[PDB]
């Protein structure tokens, strides 16, 4: 099938930007491309068809452009309802083609860079009853998305026992929250010290390290 | 440029099966077509519907074969998302 | 035009998977293009195949070829999917979609359904264990207080504080699939430090396809 490109997979934008996604396929497809957007638990809706041409209901300051394996969506001046996530498909049928979808393009909401304040919290002795230990590292309300959160074991660098799970952007200041739980069997928790959650990122000029002794919960 | 052949008998014999051909050239995109036989003048009525498939396997190429039952004229529609073509067709019973 | 998905829900782990489309608003004069979109959670969309409803010319892509079956009805209208041997990866939002026929240049999908849920899973319903999220201790400054949702089957879960109560500051995070087939979901909220003290914080539960209502007080241990 073809493959289709989309660059970024993700932009920061405010209300009022213009907003240029491109989209690329592996092979010519003259003016058989489509866009759509999607809301959070939402169906996709029809945008664009034909690379240029804006459907029925579809407000004017969305515009295509581009003829052959390069094409352009642009937004002229960005909306609050505007803030989705976007997708390219081609729509040209053929056993050698596939009417494949690009990637997405999420269009955020640009904010000023606002640090993690970062919390750690140990199992409780309900669920040790059980088996199993879960300890939670918090990350609250920062900008932008991209952290990283290293777990530490007695000093020792954790590899694939951690989960995590980021929210939307939040609906009042903009930020993201993000929740990492690492998973030990109650004799693996019982034979260790020191716990701790290392996170960095854009709005710290060091690492926040939270951690507990576990004799001392 | 994208162009269409239509073949067709000459009269129409009611009670009958009659072949319709459609040709499809400078097309590279799969599409659906619609044979039809339908009334004279204001095509209020259809007879007879055939849908066909135009791809690169059957080399862009078509037919369906249409009946008509018991009117001087009827007519013979094609009809996809790129052209729509209508002939005017004598019957006789 | 109106399109409506059927047949989605839980589907064991190498069993067949058939869902219905049913069209309303087509013209018996036109052929239109339908076609079927899967998205996992978090993901991006997926093309499964698509179907003429007029000659009946099926297309697929390239991976759901060998699995994925696509067919017809003229009079109903409708369009059914079969999937063959599914598995947890194939757990998505099943969308069914439509161009607009002849009356449109381009095989652009012009309608959408509302889209049906596809759970692949051998897991069996199952209440959640509730646990709270607290420091070790109490400890001037900013605290977060929260609550594990573990081990349930299937989702959702609805998490509300204090009987509904307290809604600002609350983050309810997205539910991860465990290796063993459980989800677990965490809920927390940002309180003031100073009132640690004495104002107290309880996390409502609630999971109804195991008909579950769990309230759990959080508090450090020290």
């Amino acid at each position: 099938d073809i493959q289709m490109t989309q660059s970024p997979s993700s932009l920061s934008a405010s209300v009022g930007d213009r907003v240029t996604i491109t989209c690329r396929a592996s092979q010519g497809i003259s003016s058989s491309l489509a866009w759509y957007q999607q809301k959070p638990g939402k169906a996709p809706k029809l945008l664009i068809y034909g690379a240029s041409e804006t459907e029925s209901g579809v407000p004017s300051r969305f515009s295509g452009s581009g003829s052959g394996t390069d094409f352009t969506l642009t937004i002229s001046s960005l909306q609050p309802e505007d803030f989705a996530t976007y997708y390219c498909q081609n729509t040209k049928v053929g056993s050698s083609y596939g009417n494949t979808f690009g990637g997405g393009t999420k269009v955020e909401i640009k904010r000023t860079v606002a640090a993690p304040s970062v919390f750690i919290f140990p199992p409780s002795d309900e669920q040790l009853k059980s088996g199993t230990a879960s300890v939670v590292c918090l990350l609250n309300n920062f900008y932008p998305r991209e952290a990283k959160v290293q777990w530490k074991v007695d000093n020792a660098l954790q590899s694939g026992n951690s989960q995590e799970s980021v929210t939307e952007q939040d609906s009042k200041d903009s930020t993201y929250s993000l929740s990492s739980t690492l998973t030990l069997s109650k004799a693996d928790y019982e034979k260790h010290k020191v716990y701790a959650c290392e996170v960095t990122h854009q709005g710290l000029s060091s690492p926040v390290t939270k951690s507990f002794n576990r004799g001392e919960c | 440029e994208q162009t269409y052949v239509i073949s067709a008998p000459k009269i129409f014999r009611v009670g009958a099966s009659e072949n319709i051909v459609i040709q499809v050239y400078g097309y590279t995109e799969a599409f659906d077509a619609t044979i039809s036989i339908k009334s004279y003048p204001d095509k209020k009525f259809s007879y007879s519907s055939g849908h066909v498939h135009l791809s690169s396997e059957n080399k862009f190429q078509n037919s369906a074969i249409l009946t008509i039952q018991p009117v001087s004229y009827v007519y013979l529609e094609v009809v996809s998302k790129h052209f729509s073509k209508s002939k005017r067709m004598p019957i006789t019973y | 035009v109106q399109l409506v998905e059927s047949g989605g829900g839980l589907v064991q782990p190498g069993r067949s998977l058939r869902l219905s489309c049913a069209a309303s608003g087509f013209t018996v004069h036109s052929s239109y293009y339908m076609a079927w979109v899967r998205q996992a959670p978090g993901k991006g969309l997926e093309w499964v195949g698509a179907i003429f409803t007029g000659s009946g010319a099926e297309y697929k892509a390239e991976w759901a070829k060998g699995r994925v079956t696509i067919s017809k009805d003229t009079s109903k209208n409708q369009v059914v999917l079969t999937m063959t041997n599914m598995d947890p990866v194939d757990t998505a939002t099943y969308y069914c979609a439509s161009d607009a026929g002849y009356d449109y240049p381009t095989h652009a999908m012009h309608y959408w359904g509302q889209g049906t849920l596809v759970t692949v899973s051998s897991a069996s319903t199952k209440g959640p264990s509730v646990f709270p999220l607290a420091p070790c201790s109490r400890s001037g400054g900013t605290a977060a207080l929260g609550c594990l949702v573990k081990d349930y089957f299937p989702e959702p879960v609805t998490v509300s504080w204090n009987s509904g109560a307290l809604t600002s500051g609350v983050h309810t995070f997205p539910a991860v699939l465990q290796s063993s087939g459980l989800y677990s979901l965490s809920s927390v909220v940002t309180v003031p430090s100073s009132s640690l003290g004495t104002k107290t914080y309880t996390c409502n539960v609630d999971h109804k396809p195991s008909n579950t209502k769990v309230d759990k007080r959080v508090e450090s241990k020290y």
